[PDB]
């Protein structure tokens, strides 16, 4: 079945939303810079920062979506004493770009939940050894999860800590990926059980 | 490699490598009022033009005691284009600012977007013939600067210095030569400006000729006293 | 009430000195504020505003290509060959939609996504592909990158909307005059409206490629003819040699037509003076193909 | 035309296409506002001629514009069909570019024609 080709396709898609979102919120950060260009320091938060973007269309009092309670108040001051410029359709075409900046970053999440959820039915002891993220990723790193296998335990590499975390780790994580590879049902067990040899050690670290 | 050295004032810095420069720290990383370059010794640093800011002409020729200190706020007149007050508020950082006044409408949007950006440069739209037209915006600066194009530079000078000096606080003047008289010698020009200027208690302590930033330009340097 | 004058310079002066114990960045800069509404009222109403809008635009076209290897290649353990037969990624967006499983791709007619040549095809890529099921579970990003391709697609119909629409607010003759796209790109090795307008026409023709330029300029070679004006609307409306002398023309009628939208302070701001450029640029073109270099016997 | 940013007098533009007249003949002289901006990019411009009549007048307001930079005096004459003519071209020109050389027989006749420009700001 026991597929390991979606993996590695939503952790291609992954970096590239990654490399997507905050660029197109850098982007939207400067179309609002000549409207309103203060808020983002009090709203760094990118998804957040284009729903607020996306939530009063011109200037500021009487908010509801600014707290959901500092940050609405240090926004409403602020833009009270307004800095930048003011047009409308420019505005309309930017605030469409905060909305695919705002179903942008919802399609990430969605990607990280279906991402860490194929982690969790194929590689279950290579997402509780360590957790998804690496996991996934490490079948990007080999490539595939059958070039995971036949990588020795030296020349799989991860992230006094560096010489001895990062061999035995890889040692754990390696042979998860063993009974990952040729099990037909994987358990999340063992993965845990594998994860504390490695707590022994890091307990002694 | 590069060596990077204190100017006769705080604030102002000298480059020596390859080539002398005159060089500025700069308050903003990577933006420029008028294109110029810049250089990292790491500590960013800004070349100043004196011949485009009479300013950094005068703080090339010689020149000893400018007014605009890095603890202290200066007042400017005739900013054309914002060329020299960007310079003033590195020269001065953030504990000092500039008060920029410009009048003429084409050039003044680089100064609201340079006020924009470094939050020192202050402007002023106004008009700056009857002072009290900016009566709100600022109160009672250290030292001034001047760089507008009227003729009585001395008198919209003194309607600034009813207004805004410090009393026994400094003032330069950069006066040019072409505003008033444009036929005769330029001396006779400057102590009639100076006779002028004693007569509204400003007392000069210097008077300094750019000859090879500008034709026939000049700078006067005074202390107002005993009103503000 | 009376109203007194003559007198008011040292009393003005007090209480600005009294309002400096009031105090003091934060009222200059609430007075900064002041001058940044009175001023930028002023002197006007940018060339800033449309220049990073190409640079989205143009990193959207990478954009779509690089998410749409994925989107063929996590489709091809579904249908290779449905890579294969429509290569436009929004059929393929489109597609993952439309089509679905194999059991439902017979049973799903396809009049609006490629239809009448490629319906026979799909048809008979259904019956034999080399791929497997995929699962529920699998179509759930799969499923919905096929809609957020297309969602890109509509954006960039936004940024184009955007980038057509104020062409005509910034350079209303040149922008009926070259093409809009051209008309972003020239700002764009500019970077302000003015240092477009003060590049003479030649430079308006090498603006973008200007390596063979360089080439021309210190090894001793020919520079380029077409340049950034070569993929405008009008360069390749011609043919052969005669779209070269027109890399020209075009870029003589820009400086007559930037120059026109970028230092008239009165302005139509209807496109005129850049059509009534075109149509001499036309009209040049008219007489440009009209000559043939053959042989015309009697 | 209210942007005539000064346009000579009757009296000065004879003079100023006077050395039009001599700087094509001794090849000292570009023409066109499009080799005027090349010109004063490499700086051998000693002045530039403008047109005021021509339709529309805003395709070399550039110039002016480049020469408050460059800091090169510059002034307007009336008419393209004149500046054509004393550039020796057939056609009409919007404006012209005095090329620089110290060794041209014209040369002082520039000086002292380019120092009357050079008064009128």
């Amino acid at each position: 079945s026991k597929n390991d080709n979606h993996i590695i396709q939503a952790i291609a898609l992954l970096d590239q939303l990654d490399k997507d979102i905050n660029t197109f919120a850098m982007r939207v950060k400067e179309w609002y810079g000549w409207h309103f260009p203060e808020l983002a320091k009090l709203v760094p938060d990118n998804y957040t920062f284009a729903k607020l973007v996306l939530f009063i269309k011109d200037k500021a009092x009487x908010x509801x979506x600014x707290x959901x309670x500092x940050x609405x108040x240090x926004x409403x001051x602020x833009x009270x004493x307004x800095x930048x410029x003011x047009s409308e359709t420019d505005m309309e075409n930017v605030c469409v770009f905060a909305q695919r900046v705002a179903s942008l970053a919802d399609y990430r999440r969605q990607l990280y939940d279906y991402l860490c959820e194929k982690m969790h039915t194929v590689a279950p002891n290579l997402s509780e050894l360590i957790g998804e993220v690496i996991g996934a990723r490490l079948i990007s790193h080999a490539g595939s999860l059958t070039n995971l296998s036949k990588q020795a335990a030296s020349t799989v590499q991860i992230l006094k800590n560096k010489g001895r975390i990062s061999r035995y780790l890889a040692n754990k994580c390696s042979m998860a990926s063993r009974i990952d590879n040729y099990s037909e049902e994987p358990s999340n067990v063992f993965g845990s059980v594998l994860k504390k040899q490695v707590e022994q050690r890091l307990e002694f670290y | 490699k590069v060596v990077i050295e204190p100017h006769r004032h705080a604030g102002v810095y000298i480059a020596r490598g390859k080539e002398d420069l005159l060089v500025t720290k700069n308050m903003a990383p990577g933006e420029s009022v008028y294109g110029e370059k810049r250089i990292s010794v790491k500590v960013e640093y800004r070349v100043w033009n004196p011949f485009r800011s009479k300013l950094a002409a005068g703080i090339m020729g010689g020149l000893d005691e400018l007014f605009i200190a890095p603890g202290k706020k200066v007042l400017y007149l005739g900013a054309a284009s914002g060329t020299s007050v960007s310079h003033v508020s590195d020269v001065v950082g953030p504990e000092g600012v500039v008060y920029a006044v410009e009048f003429s409408h084409r050039p003044g949007r680089e100064l609201i977007s340079m006020a924009k950006k470094r939050p020192n440069i202050i402007p002023i739209i106004e008009d700056a013939r009857h002072p009290q037209k900016y009566r709100m915006l600022i109160g009672m600066v250290d030292c001034v600067f001047a760089d507008v194009a009227q003729p009585d530079q001395a008198r919209i000078i003194a309607l600034n210095s009813h207004m805004f000096l410090k009393d026994q606080g400094g003032v330069v003047i950069s006066i040019k030569a072409n505003c008033i008289d444009s036929t005769v010698d330029a001396e006779t020009v400057f102590a009639r400006e100076v006779q002028k200027l004693r007569e509204e208690r400003i007392k000069p302590l210097e008077q300094l000729t750019l000859e090879p930033y500008e034709r026939d330009h000049c700078i006067v340097v005074g202390r107002y006293m005993r009103s503000g | 009430x009376x109203x007194x004058x003559x007198x008011x310079x040292x009393x003005x002066x007090x209480x600005x000195x009294x309002x400096x114990x009031x105090x003091d960045n934060d009222l200059s800069k609430m007075s900064l504020g002041l001058a940044h509404s009175i001023g930028r009222h002023k002197l006007k109403f940018v060339d800033v505003m449309i220049i990073q809008a190409i640079a989205l635009l143009d990193d959207l076209d990478k954009e779509l290509n690089t998410y749409a290897m994925r989107c063929k290649e996590w489709y091809g353990w579904h249908f290779p060959e449905l890579a294969k037969i429509v290569t436009d990624s929004v059929a393929y967006a489109r597609i993952i939609l439309t089509m679905g499983i194999r059991s439902k791709a017979s049973e799903t007619d396809l009049s609006e996504i490629l239809p009448e040549e490629i319906e026979e095809r799909v048809k008979t890529a259904a019956e034999v592909s080399m791929g497997t099921e995929i699962t529920q579970t699998d179509l759930d990003n799969i499923n919905a990158l096929a809609e957020q391709i297309v969602e890109f697609a509509a954006y960039r119909e936004q940024l184009s909307n955007y980038l057509s629409a104020r062409m005509k607010a910034i350079a209303p003759n040149l922008t009926q005059l070259v093409g809009e796209l051209v008309g972003a790109r020239l700002i764009a090795h500019s970077g302000s409206l003015i240092s477009l307008a003060k590049s003479p026409a030649s430079t308006i023709q090498i603006l973008g490629a200007e390596k063979a330029l360089f080439r021309a300029l210190k090894t001793k070679h020919d520079t380029p003819k077409y340049g950034l004006l070569y993929h405008a609307s009008l360069v390749g409306q011609a043919t052969g040699k005669n779209k070269g002398k027109i890399a020209r023309v075009l870029a003589a009628k820009a400086a007559v037509s930037l120059r026109y939208d970028a230092l008239a302070e009165d302005r139509d701001d209807s496109g005129d003076i850049g059509l009534e450029s075109r149509a001499k640029v036309e009209n040049r073109l008219s007489q440009l193909e009209g000559r043939d270099l053959r042989t015309t016997p009697k | 035309n209210p942007k005539a940013f000064p346009l000579a007098d009757a009296a000065l533009t004879q003079q100023i296409l006077d050395v039009v007249q001599q700087a094509a003949n001794l090849r000292q002289l570009k023409k066109g506002a499009n080799e005027a901006t090349k010109t004063l990019n490499r700086g051998i411009s000693e002045f530039i001629i403008m047109a005021a009549d021509c339709e529309p007048i805003e395709i070399l307001l550039h110039l002016p514009l480049l020469c408050e930079d460059k800091n090169v005096p510059y002034v307007f004459v009336p008419s393209r069909v004149a500046l054509g003519r004393a550039c020796g071209v057939s056609r009409p020109v919007i404006a012209a570019s005095i090329t620089t050389n110290d060794a041209s027989a014209i040369k002082t006749q520039i000086y002292a024609v380019k120092d009357k420009i050079e008064t009128l700001l």
